[PDB]
């Protein structure tokens, strides 16, 4: 496998900010990136499955841009309910990267 | 019948206004058959990458022509799901635009070729739709024919409705008759033209 | 469809842990049910992903031979056997449906993941 | 797929006085008893035309285009059909198709790669039939196809009594290609003679191809192994 980093921990912001949580890449695929979520002692789940797809079942607030070897995640408006931890998912084996999305 | 029939729900072009395509006759039309989602319907249209823009079919940013679609959940759509439809979402390289391939190949996701059966690394490039009328919007079918426009060098031969109007006689008018424009009045005659020419 | 995780194990090295994913409703094959390690002090990383008519071992680096993920003939429960137990293997596994090439009933390519297990 | 008869002697063809013959109206104007002087692509009076017989003999060569062809066909057996032209014929260039031979006027526009020895004969003897008909290889470049009534015709073939006579031009002139016809009966004209009579030729139809032609070809209807009636052209 080839290693890939994430964003920093230290995103802290008020309401209603927008968050630049970036995902840096090696390799040139489209569907294969995704995002999800782990929220701290309870139920994980998905962000998004592409960066052109979404989920059903989501809120509108995250959302995500960019195709080349980084991939930025965007909160349009910031609350406290969203406090979970963000990861990372690229190529075939999936190396998954750490991350961690806490406003303080 | 382009114009009309208001379940036809896609109607911006891209080249030129659909009601000034009467006039400028070109050489020849084409039709096609598109059978996609509801969010594959704008990366069809120039101007916007998709997963059905790049590895299905690449339209050129500008071009002659435009699409239609319109909402089809009581013609392609059945309750037994509709898994005859297939399509490419892997392939290694970009795409031109205008041509097909109808490669029945294997995909692999590692640098060695993985060949043989699918599973893991080993994915077959052609993947099938399922279009139950149950599904909410964005993956009802939309049928899309795109139309071409060309200007080759050859005389045009595909051409739009003529207009004729009636028929006034004693009277000073400017007659075109099959583009013979002209001033004067028009009376009956009994000259016997051969069936050969149309002038006299 | 909903995977139910079992429970743990002692954490005494010398023996081999034992856990299983059962995926309740949705019998269906060729979405391969990938195994992730999820901590508070660790990342994540893809530990395997079983497929029940198929059954290919494909693995990631570094544990290749102490993990053993196998399955029954269509989805039911997946086992995953560890031997040659750590420190610093600790962590909570997590099975998912992953998104994938099917070879069943052909119907969607994303079907959506909606299944997690409670976390032992 | 074609066969290659070959089994051809080499007979220089005949040369022929056209006297009057070859002369057609140049545009779709009615005029009532004037005097049109015309600068247009014509025949020439009293010309040098080439003679061609198929009896026994196998006449059908390849010859050169020139914006302009007039085909004067005196027969009864009607073993002429269609005229198969191009360029190359090589599947690298545009290739032009018209054939009538019962009930169809196909006019085709299209990629072929044409044989060295083109017709539309010879099969059982001499049986007239609809085999071997296939003298294109296959298709893969087409542009225009067009399918129109058949003229008054012929059924099977008969040697002597040279009543029919056809006369055709055709053009390629700005992208159209112009054909003009006249078929006239009753000329009890069988020994040879290329009649002294006037006659305008009418146009039929106009084809909107567009392209470039340099030679042209003739067709006629066991690929080598037939026996022909008596016809003649110029
Ligand atoms: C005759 O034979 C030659 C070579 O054997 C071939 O190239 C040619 O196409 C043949 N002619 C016909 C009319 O089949
Ligand atoms: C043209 O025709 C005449 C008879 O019609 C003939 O004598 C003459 O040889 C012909 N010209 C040529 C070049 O053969
Ligand atoms: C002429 O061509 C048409 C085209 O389909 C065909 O249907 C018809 O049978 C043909 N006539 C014949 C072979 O006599
Ligand atoms: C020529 O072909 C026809 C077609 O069946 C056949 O009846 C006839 O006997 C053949 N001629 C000879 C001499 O065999
Ligand atoms: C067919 O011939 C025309 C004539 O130039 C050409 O423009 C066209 O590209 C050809 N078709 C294909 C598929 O190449």
């Amino acid at each position: 496998d080839i290693q890939m980093t994430q964003s920093p921990s230290s995103l802290s912001a008020s309401v209603g900010d927008r968050v630049t949580i970036t995902c840096r890449a090696s390799q040139a695929i489209r569907n294969d990136l995704g995002w999800y979520q782990q929220k701290p002692g309870k139920a994980p789940k998905c962000l998004i499955y592409a960066a052109s797809s979404l989920q059903s079942g989501v809120p509108s607030r995250f959302s995500g841009s960019g195709s080349g070897t980084e991939f930025t995640l965007t909160i349009s408006s910031l609350q406290p309910e969203d406090f979970a931890t963000y990861f990372c998912l690229q190529q075939n084996i999936y190396p998954r990267t750490f991350g961690q999305g806490t406003k303080v | 019948v382009l114009y009309n029939l208001a379940p036809f729900f896609t109607f911006k072009c891209y080249g030129v206004s659909p009601t000034k395509l009467n006039d400028l006759c070109f050489t020849n039309v084409y039709a096609d058959s598109f059978v996609i989602r509801g969010d594959e319907v704008r990366q069809i249209a120039p101007g916007q990458t998709g997963n059905i823009a790049d590895y299905n079919y690449k339209l050129p940013d500008d071009f002659t022509g435009c699409v239609i679609a319109w909402n089809s959940n009581k013609l392609d759509s059945k309750v037994s799901g509709n898994y005859n439809y297939l399509y490419r979402l892997f392939r290694k390289s970009n795409l031109k635009p205008f041509e097909r391939d109808i490669s029945t190949e294997i995909y692999q996701a590692g640098n060695k070729p993985c060949n043989g059966v699918a599973g893991f690394n080993c994915y077959f490039p052609l993947r099938s739709y399922s279009f139950r009328p149950t599904y909410g919007v964005g993956h009802q079918p939309y049928r899309v024919v795109v139309l071409s426009f060309e200007l080759l060098h050859a005389p045009a031969t595909v051409c739009g409705p003529k207009k004729s109007t009636n028929l006034v006689k004693n009277k000073c008018v400017n007659f075109n008759f099959n583009g013979l424009k002209g001033t004067g009045v028009l009376t009956e005659s009994n000259k016997k033209f051969l069936p050969f020419q149309q002038f006299g | 469809v909903q995977l139910v995780q079992s429970g743990a194990e002692v954490k005494k090295p010398g023996s081999s842990v034992k856990v299983s994913c059962k995926a309740s409703g949705g019998t269906f094959s060729n979405y391969a049910l990938s195994w992730v390690r999820q901590a508070p002090g660790q990342g994540l990383e893809w530990m395997g992903g079983i497929i029940p008519i198929f059954g290919t071992t494909n693995y990631a680096q570094k544990f290749q031979g102490r993990v053993t993920i196998t399955a029954d003939e269509s989805t039911s429960t997946a086992y995953m056997e560890l031997s040659s137990l750590r420190s610093e293997d600790t962590a909570v596994y997590y099975c998912a449906r992953l998104d994938g090439y099917s070879f069943g009933h052909d119907r969607y390519y994303q079907d959506g993941m909606d299944d997690w297990g409670p976390g032992t | 797929q074609c066969v290659n008869l070959t089994t051809r002697t080499q007979l220089p063809p005949a040369y022929t006085n056209s006297f009057t013959r070859g002369v057609y109206y140049p545009d779709k104007v009615f005029r009532s008893s004037v005097l049109h002087s015309t600068q247009d692509l014509f025949l020439p009076f009293f010309s040098n035309v080439t003679w061609f017989h198929v009896i026994k003999r196998f006449d059908n060569p390849v010859l050169p285009f020139n914006d302009g062809v007039y085909f004067a066909s005196i027969e009864k057996s009607n073993i002429i059909r269609g005229w198969i032209f191009g360029t190359t014929l090589d599947s690298k260039t545009q290739s032009l198709l018209i054939v009538n031979n019962a009930t169809n006027v196909v006019i085709k526009v299209c990629e072929f790669q044409f044989c060295n020895d083109p017709f539309l004969d010879h099969k059982n003897n001499k049986s007239w039939m609809e085999s071997e008909f296939r003298v294109y290889s296959s298709a893969n470049n087409c542009t225009f196809e067009y399918v129109s009534q058949p003229f008054l015709m012929d059924l099977e073939g008969k040697q002597g009594n040279f009543k029919n006579l056809r006369e055709f031009v055709f053009k390629n002139i700005d992208g159209y290609f112009k054909i003009y016809s006249k078929h006239t009966p009753i000329i009890v004209r069988e020994p040879e003679d290329l009649p002294q009579g006037f006659s305008a030729l009418e146009p039929l139809v106009d084809l909107p191809i567009g392209i470039n032609i340099t030679r042209f070809q003739t067709l006629l209807a066991s690929s080598s192994g037939w026996t022909a009636g008596a016809a003649a052209y110029y």
